[PDB]
């Protein structure tokens, strides 16, 4: 009888629920069927109302009733999420109890403002020695990490995430940061195995895992990447430091690309409907470092885009490039030729993270990237110009060395304390005898030992962080004493 | 909720029947016309039309239907026999058998549709299956419990692929084994029906071990579509209730979503990327999340995965790749120099390849194996043009060692006798990594290409060298 | 007297380099008429 | 890709122009 | 020009359930093809690759399958199926190609390079294989 | 008529409202869904649908809205606060202030849409503007009172570019300016807006100097389809009731064109190629037509253009071309070099490159400049393959001299500070006249190739030849 | 060259190729006077969606090289639908020169000369009607009634009992 | 936009009926063709390659061959029409370039290559010809 706050189904197809009725329904607002079975309501048409399903489309028949729950989609918030596995909606799904709410903040949230806003100069550690010292990460940034098939993109994000262990032991609020992994259309196996493998070091107590595999339907895959912004949001809001990383957006505009076509809404470019760019612009805009009055906090976003080919000019990587502060591209090219993470420093660039990268490593590697720079056209040519010159000659065994130097082994955060002492004997040149057999192994013990041998200078830099005069002139009196080494 | 309606309409395979008010059967289920003697034609509900009408997928043929005939409501989804009696048997997607030996006697019947395993029972097993192929317990070794992919064009060898498998692995698994043949030859299934009741896997007048489901190209789209959710549905008994290490070997899954988009036009959907339907990472995702690895048992699956027109760009095998822990990527052009199995060892990766998991012996190898294949066909320009004598003194030895890999990377399969004539060869894990140290190596350098030409380790190399000497 | 011989192998085979590389090209350019087209198709016949 | 395809015709087509003018230039 | 394989077919299947030897030549499946393209695009129905529909491979498949030898039950007779794909400069990734491809039991390659070159029938010897032919 | 209507539909950003016979609004109108508080919901007509219903594309976000609740019709398009109070203030599409500084000082109001200046008022300007960027001043020189478009991907320098040109141009140039932000990052704002604090062209203490008017990319496609046309009324206000010589920074030019794109597809449009609207040159010219200098005042437009994936041939950057007066065109391939600014030095084109603007000196020069490096570029083959040795004694010098061009041609900015760590330099425009003179010439062919990177002028150049030889 | 390399096929199709300049429209006016001294038959001209100069110049170099006269009895027929015609008129033009062809083959049993100039215009006319009829377009554009609305125009030329007809189609 | 190359040939058509001479540059038909296109696509008229519609060949058809050398019957006069094309990297396969081409007699190409080589105006001799340039 009653149609303002409930409706009768006309048809349900795929996901998609045509209902009578609703007629003082909100746009975007979650529904509930007689069947539990969620839903959110796009398009409200004249006459009847477009809603999508966050579940299964057996349950429901034609005539069931359809309550309203008065809200647009909201999700849990707070410090009581640490740790838990949970959906796009926010139910948990890892079993270790229900979720303890604090607050809840939309998942459809506007991105601050101008003035809330300040320049990022707080740094973020991914532990990457290749990462931090040639494309520095300010906390607040949009670093994209963009590459082919299985090349390295996901191992990448989660050495960022192993990295902000050191942190999360202290006291000191300005260093720490909490994590958020937002599983996007993947399978049930390989998430549940990125749970365990961040529960083997400690890391999942301090992050948030968003799943939304394939199994699920669309409207949950769509939503998962903006709620555990939402949940991140949070942090932001309360002066603390947040990071999730989208893994990834490639296939988010695949399930919006259902929501669209089955709900008859006009298709654009390649199929994809004509706002899959405002899909993606608001949702890396609410990531930001905001001033002191407005808290102080920052989330980090990091996403993941997958090419086909290594073509960086489909429809979907154009728009996410030009929404980031930089990008990552991984190349599967180097992938086999030694480099990992098969980063193209040719290529991936940031922009507002020159001054956010540490004043110890910008004395080191301000100058080091463009070592390389020099490098990569060099070393593609020693055969085809054939000439024997060995007038430049000595750029070819000076990169070969410190190229071989940015290896680094999966899940192996290198500390700032670790890193720069590598980066002195690369940009001088002083590790150029050793063959390049022997200086992936000269690493590997290069650093334990500075640690029994001085382990007061690795205090002095998880205070200060800063190396000073004095310290270049103990460096060169720690050089070559290890030189015959 | 059991009533009856009749059909309004009939298009291709898409048969849509008007009910009456209550008694509309729900998503999924199972409707039956009655020719009577030939057999029964079942339909499965795809949507709600609306107007007390729903709109269902033919599990046969089409031809001959009248608009007004009765659909009677099963109340249920295609409902398939489950247990040990379907061991040994070909059953199609309905659940009959068609080996004309009797009908299958079971007491449990599970439908064809389910939903997937949940977070919570999930398995994190990184286990490594050895094969005995070279190119495949080195670069891209197979994770037990895990999922393998096929792909590569039409004629790559994405089928003599599985019976390798089929006849090497299925007898030393103790397991029982499922293979649901999903739109392929007809005849690639006598001639390998045969071929089990010979082994001794299938025995009429015993036990056997592997059940067949079967439909084939011959098949309209709706038994082409839903036939892979049979032969999983089989599998999922042996594993959830029974608690046994299950083989699922299919082939191919490429049809399973390449019938949908016959249907989709039909279904009324905006057709996606490619003629595709939009409903193509959730069709495929209903059905490759179900075989994963549970707390109960553990499914090892290795799926032919056809790619049209050599296009891995190809919205069928992208959205593919997420959902395989280790994929054996076969190549066209390798194919066509003479090197089985077309095995890219540039595209062919795996989850297993850590030090973690094989050490740090194994993974040095395979690294230093990938890096050499990639510098010879990086150079490739050079080498077609300018010649291989246009090469520095280092780049045209690093040349000669990846000629030499790239064939020692080839093996003779045991199913290849009748293709070759060569004995067929199996290599243990182990033999096979040191086989390239003693290549990588200053060993083994005097030798030629054609000495690593259909070889089995440098164990038969030599035993050719011998002959090659004299 | 061998230069020619890495000078004339170096025609004939960028010729058979090219020949390869002019049908790709209208492959792939009859790739993108349809493929753009059946866009604008689907875009236009979907009301 | 398509983008490189034009771009990588103008190498090889243009390449076709040193080596068969360096024939008869040895000759 | 689409019905004349199925018929065609159909005529050499009368030998096939008889016990008795036939065989059909399909010249050719590439034009059909085309014809059932149109049918196809006039009837509203959205193209694929090559402005073709999705069910252009259903096509073929339920074609060729109608071709086998049968069991000794059935009188054993057999129909054996002899179809021709036309190619564009030698494009054997082509859609129509890798279709018919994964549908036959082996192909017989005819490269137009040494059809001039004198080699008459110009069997390209490294990519026409039979596959029970052992 | 203001009154009130009801609202039928609402799909994405898309909002149909219904209206009684006779109280029809015009299209190009505002309506206002009234939320309680400030920055209430707006409306813009963009079609009559018919049976008194209106299509209206939204300014904000859609969420919330309910089919029948009242909407009022203001009778007129979106008037905006126009005046010399705009200065220092940041400013919505809609009007309004989000500063949070208090309400917008104006007496006059102007509404965003208008008639771009008939054929009979323009004004033909053919007036060199002195930018200090060596490349910039002399192969494509800036138009005053013109349309500038920088171009290139992303990541070329486009932004960097534009803040360049604020140091040296917002202070030198005596008239108002107006930096309108259509679908740009926000931060990058506010890393302006702080700039602007502290280069004296804005203060709180003392009236300011320039408006700021953003509607970054977080805004739906109806608030950066729209925005432009609001800082382009500031501007017109200032040239037409103000008399002065105004700037407008216009970026990104390109999210204009693409936020069209993304309504056009909801309001039932045919995409046109590469998914763009119909209405393609036209709804760009009518925003290009009214940033034009007339009579009354100038009005000079520095305006960054997005390339979509560096593809000139896209629709969207290729119809901006026969706008614009002066093109500075940003490749890639020159920012991977470490060249900055990436302007590259043969497309760089400019209506200003003639004897009777410049004279014949200048022209000449810039006329030497690009032959050389056209020469250059047709030996990059022999370089590669030849080396050195083989090339004739005439064009060695000048690929001598072209690489110290080029290198020359590279500039620190004075934003560059943070990427290079390279104090910022600026050069006049006829220093860099004389000093491509003594490069041409071979009066300062001597110097290395490696001191011309990161200088400005010729007489810096020196001064690094003699430390670097020490 | 014509009757030892690539020798002409009686009733059958040969294709013109070369561009404007080179000397093919006086390739055309030789094949009129050749078969209709050679054979003794008549030869059409049909022009399909050409230019209008072209078919001016063409008509004026007729009159002047012997194979149309006005004060006497000509030997081809000249078909021409120009450019300024709507596609439908340019998609039946070809349709109408060879009715004309087929009446000699038929009624009066001689070996016919069909020239089509151009043959590619003939099917663009077709892709123009498609779209304007608002059939799906095929590969490239063109119209699913391809290979029927070339074959419309082909199969009708063809050898009979009673007469032949030959097609140049450039 | 669309109108003006008709209403600008009408008016230089006058001159050649009345047996004198005229000249007219139609600057450019490649953004009359797209004026076209928008109206076509807004009007529910079926588009077809690069969303032009079916009849964008008979616009630029009876505008271009209103340009012509009239007979001392009438009047002896003649108007010369010089179209100009703004292509997309000197892509001379698209639609509205193949569309011109084959109508104009002759083209003169402009290859920025040897605008920046210094020669000015940039004018391909290699492939730029004149039919009546005899
Ligand atoms: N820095 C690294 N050093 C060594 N090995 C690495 C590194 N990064 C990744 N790998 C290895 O490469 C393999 C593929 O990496 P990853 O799983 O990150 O792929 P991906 O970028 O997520 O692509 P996809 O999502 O398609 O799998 C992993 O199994 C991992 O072991
Ligand atoms: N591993 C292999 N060794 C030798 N020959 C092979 C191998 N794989 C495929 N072939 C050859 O390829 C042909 C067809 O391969 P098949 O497996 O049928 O392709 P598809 O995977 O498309 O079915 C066979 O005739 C066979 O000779
Ligand atoms: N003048 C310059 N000097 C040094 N680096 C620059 C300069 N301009 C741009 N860059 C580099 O280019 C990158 C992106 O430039 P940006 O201005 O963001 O381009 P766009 O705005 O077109 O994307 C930055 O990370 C910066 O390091
Ligand atoms: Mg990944
Ligand atoms: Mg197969
Ligand atoms: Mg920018």
């Amino acid at each position: 009888a009653n149609l303002n706050e409930t409706g009768r189904v006309l048809s349900v197809g795929d996901g998609i629920a045509r209902v009578f009725g609703l007629n003082n329904i909100q746009a975007e607002e979650l529904v509930e069927f007689a069947s539990g079975v969620k839903g959110m309501a796009l398009n409200l048409e004249a006459g009847q109302v477009g809603i999508v399903l966050f579940g299964s489309d057996r349950l429901v028949k034609e005539g069931e009733t359809v309550k309203r729950s008065g809200s647009i989609v909201d999700v849990p918030v707070g410090p009581a999420l640490l740790g838990r596995v949970v959906d796009a909606l926010g139910n948990p799904i890892d079993g270790k109890g229900p979720i303890e709410t604090e607050f809840r903040i939309r998942a459809q949230v506007k991105a601050p403002g101008i003035l809330p806003r300040t320049s990022v100069n707080e740094p973020m550690q991914t532990g990457l020695k290749a990462v931090d010292a040639l494309v520095p990460i300010g906390r607040g940034q949009r670093e994209l990490i963009i590459g082919d098939r299985q090349t390295g993109k996901t191992q990448i994000a989660i050495d960022t995430i192993l990295n902000q262990k050191r942190w999360n032991y202290g006291q000191d609020e300005k260093k720490k940061l909490y994590c958020v992994y937002v599983a996007v259309g993947q399978k049930r196996s390989t998430v549940a195995q990125l749970v365990q493998t961040l529960e083997h070091h400690d890391a999942l107590k301090y992050s948030i895992i968003v799943a939304a595999t394939a199994s699920e339907a669309a409207p949950l895959q769509y939503l998962a990447p903006f709620t555990g912004t939402a949940m991140g949001e949070w942090f932001r809001d309360n002066g603390k430091g947040a990071l999730i990383v989208f893994d990834d957006l490639s296939k988010q505009a695949v399930a919006y690309r259902q929501m669209s076509l089955l709900l008859r809404r006009p298709p654009g470019r390649e199929a994809y409907p004509g706002d899959v760019f405002y899909l993606h612009s608001r949702l890396l805009e609410r990531a930001a470092k905001m001033n002191e009055r407005e808290g102080g906090g920052s989330l980090t976003a990091l996403p993941i885009i997958e090419t086909q080919g290594g073509d960086v000019s489909a429809y979907i990587p154009t728009n996410v490039i030009s929404i980031t502060d930089g990008q990552i591209f991984l190349e599967a090219e180097l992938f086999y030729k030694g480099i990992r993470p098969a980063i193209n420093v040719g290529l991936s660039v940031s922009r507002v993270g020159s001054a956010a990268q540490v004043k110890a490593m910008k004395q080191v590697a301000g100058s080091l990237k463009l070592f390389l720079a020099q490098y990569r056209e060099v070393a593609a040519f020693a055969q085809f110009g054939s000439d024997l010159d060995a007038s430049t000659k000595q750029t070819l065994t000076r990169g070969e060395r410190l190229t071989l130097l940015l290896k680094q082994k999966q899940a192996s955060p290198m500390s700032s304390e670790e890193m720069v002492p590598l980066i002195y004997a690369g940009v001088n040149g002083y590790i150029d005898n050793i063959p390049v057999k022997q200086v992936e192994k000269f690493e590997a013990e290069f650093v334990s030992y500075l640690h029994a041998n001085e382990s007061d200078l690795l205090k002095d830099i998880a205070a200060t962080g800063e190396l000073s005069k004095e310290n270049l002139e103990k460096l060169k009196s720690i050089t070559e004493n290890f030189v015959g080494s | 909720g059991v009533g009856s309606g009749k059909i309004r309409t009939v298009i291709g395979a898409v048969v849509d029947v008007q009910f009456e008010q209550d008694n509309l059967p729900a998503i999924l289920n199972a409707l039956t016309i009655d020719r009577g003697e030939g057999n029964k034609l079942v339909l499965e509900v795809a949507q709600h039309l609306g107007e007390n009408t729903v709109r269902t997928i033919a599990m046969d043929g089409t031809e001959g239907l009248v608009r007004g005939t009765s659909v009677a409501d099963t109340g249920a989804p295609i409902t398939i026999p489950v247990g040990r009696g379907t061991l040994g048997r070909i059953i199609n997607v309905c659940g009959e058998p068609i080996d004309e030996r009797g009908p299958i006697e079971a007491t449990k019947f599970l439908p064809i549709h389910a939903d997937p395993p949940t977070f919570a029972e999930q398995s994190t097993t990184a286990e490594v299956l050895e094969t005995g192929i070279k190119v495949v317990d080195l670069l891209a070794p197979y994770a037990r419990g895990g999922k393998i992919g096929l792909f590569g064009g039409a004629g790559v060898g994405k089928t003599v692929f599985i019976q390798e498998l089929i006849n090497n692995i299925a007898k030393a698994h103790g397991g029982f084994s499922v293979f649901c043949g999903v739109g392929e030859r007809t005849r690639e299934g006598n001639d390998l029906y045969r071929e089990m009741k010979e082994t001794g896997v299938i025995n009429l007048e015993g036990e056997s071990k592997v059940t067949l489901v079967f439909g084939q190209m011959n098949e309209p789209p709706g038994a082409r579509a839903r036939v892979a959710l049979t032969g999983l549905t089989i599998a999922e008994y042996f594993r959830d209730e029974e608690g046994q290490d299950v083989l699922l070997f299919v082939d191919n899954i490429f049809r399973f979503t390449q019938a949908g988009s016959e249907v989709s036009a039909l279904l009324g959907r905006i057709p996606s990327a490619v003629g595709y339907q939009p409903t193509l990472a959730t069709d495929m995702g209903a059905l490759q999340e179900r075989i994963t690895t549970t707390q109960k048992g553990s499914v090892t699956s290795v799926q032919a995965v056809y790619v049209p027109a050599d296009d891995l760009t190809d919205p069928a095998p992208a959205t593919t790749f997420a959902h395989l822990d280790a994929t054996t990527v076969l190549s066209r052009g390798i194919s066509e120099l003479g090197i089985y199995p077309a095995v890219d060892p540039l595209d062919s990766k795996s989850r297993l390849l850590d030090i973690d998991v094989v050490g740090q012996e194994h993974y040095d190898v395979a690294s230093n194996v990938q890096q050499t294949l990639q510098a010879y066909k990086s150079l490739q320009d050079i080498i077609a043009i300018l010649g291989m004598d246009e090469l520095s003194e280092q780049d045209k030895l690093t040349v000669e060692r990846a000629r030499k890999i790239q064939r020692f990377l080839s093996q003779p399969f045991t199913v290849a006798e009748v293709f070759t004539g060569i004995e067929g060869r199996l290599v243990s894990l182990k033999d096979t990594v040191r086989s390239f140290k003693e290549i990588l190596d200053g060993k083994h350098d005097a030798l030629p290409e054609a000495a690593f030409y259909m070889v089995g380790g440098i164990e038969e190399v030599v035993a050719k060298a011998e002959k090659l000497a004299a | 007297s061998a230069r020619r011989n890495a000078m004339d192998n170096a025609s004939k085979n960028a010729s058979d380099m090219i020949n390869k590389y002019s049908i790709l090209y209208n492959r792939t350019r009859q790739a993108v008429i349809t493929n753009e087209l059946v866009d604008i198709i689907t875009g236009a016949s979907s009301l | 890709t398509l983008r490189e395809i034009e771009m990588r015709l103008k190498s090889i087509k243009n390449i076709e122009k040193i080596t068969n003018t360096m024939k008869i230039v040895a000759s």
